[PDB]
């Protein structure tokens, strides 16, 4: 599923800016 | 009347805009508590106001690391902008003033935490949920770009609650007052217009667009652009197909394709009829926007406030030592501040 890719993904936390 | 009230509006910040508030308090009337959040180069803290009791949110900026990110610029910006901007559903500056090391933006102390909390750790909001928080950007929105501003860095890590579970927009680092277009690479990679990617010009436009990405990820849980790597993220943005979740409903979908709309003449906030493109869809057919405003409408969310300066609704940061060097760094840079 998505939601299990993005959980499993290293960009869950707070993103910064660039 | 709408008209109206921004006009009169206008006339209030204009005058601020010229005549900006500075050198307002020092960091001695305030009483640090604890670290809220942070970023590039700074933190914020909420603090106690000593001689009235009251509670802010305190900004500090380390002067050399934003020369060395060379956000100068965009610093100024940011304060000469939130000074005279008066609107409810932005957190008001109550102060700013700088020392030797930093500069220093003392707002106000929003209690319920960052949306951004909120969204991972209930996952998703329903859509009334997401749409009241819409609302209310939709509002802030127009407010700004009525002053020729652009925002920028909308994401639910700049969105605080507050006491009656009303939204508090913060962050105003990438704002700028324009009336032309721009060309600075700048913002979170996930809510880039593909327009920013592509190093073309662009304007106010790519807000309507981050809204697009915020209203995406509140309701769906996720952003609607991801990858592990930001090169890989700025290759899915630039194709600009977008999948969406099967519990979104199809005027939730609608609303997105329009804002989320790589075709600037088409992108929804961007046209003729222009924020009344967005206050008009059906999406926000149940939404009063005149109650809205007045904050007479039942928030879906009221936080946990167990007394004042309660802060069990944000994370905990390790703490710093607040260190103002002897010397004035970065003097001529931050002249105007
Ligand atoms: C938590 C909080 C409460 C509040 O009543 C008002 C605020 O403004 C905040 C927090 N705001 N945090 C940011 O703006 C963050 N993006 C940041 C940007 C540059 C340097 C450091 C952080």
């Amino acid at each position: 599923t998505t939601y299990a890719d993005f959980i499993a993904s290293g960009r869950t936390g707070r993103r910064n800016a660039i | 009347s709408v008209k109206e009230f921004l006009a009169k509006a206008k006339e209030d910040f204009l005058k601020k805009w010229e005549s900006p508030a500075q050198n307002t308090a020092h960091l001695d009337q305030f009483e640090r508590i604890k670290t809220l959040g942070t970023g590039s180069f700074g933190r914020v803290m909420l603090v106690k106001h000593k001689e009235t009791g009251n509670h802010y949110a305190m900004k500090i900026l380390d002067k050399q690391k934003v020369v060395k990110l060379k956000q100068i610029e965009h610093t100024l910006n940011e304060k000469r902008i939130l000074q005279a901007v008066n609107f409810p559903f932005l957190v008001k500056l109550e102060f700013s003033f700088k020392d030797n090391s930093n500069l220093y933006m003392v707002m106000e102390y929003v209690p319920g935490g960052e949306m951004f909390s909120h969204l991972r750790r209930i996952g998703r909001f329903s859509e009334p949920h997401a749409r009241f928080y819409a609302a209310q950007i939709v509002l802030t929105f127009e407010y700004l770009h009525s002053l020729d501003l652009i925002y920028r860095d909308l994401k639910p890590e700049n969105l605080l609650i507050d006491q009656q579970g009303y939204i508090q927009v913060t962050d105003f680092g990438f704002a700028k007052r324009v009336k032309g277009r721009t060309w600075t690479l700048c913002g979170t990679p996930e809510y880039l217009a593909p327009e920013i990617i592509l190093s073309k010009g662009y304007n106010k436009a790519v807000d309507w667009w981050a809204l697009g990405v915020l209203i995406y990820e509140m309701a769906a849980g996720y952003p609607p652009f991801f990858a592990d790597q930001p090169i890989q993220i700025y290759e899915k943005i630039v194709s600009g197909k977008v999948r969406f979740p099967s519990h979104f409903s199809s005027d939730l979908k609608d609303l997105l394709r329009n804002l989320l709309q790589v075709d600037l003449t088409k992108r929804f906030g961007n046209l003729k009829n222009g924020v009344n493109d967005i206050k008009n869809h059906k999406w926000f057919a149940t939404t009063d926007w005149i109650a809205i405003y007045q904050r007479k409408v039942e928030a879906p969310f009221i936080p946990k406030f167990k007394g004042p300066g309660d802060t069990s609704n944000f994370d905990d940061y390790e703490e710093e030592e607040i260190r103002v060097s002897i010397n004035e760094k970065c003097g001529k840079e931050f002249s105007e501040f």
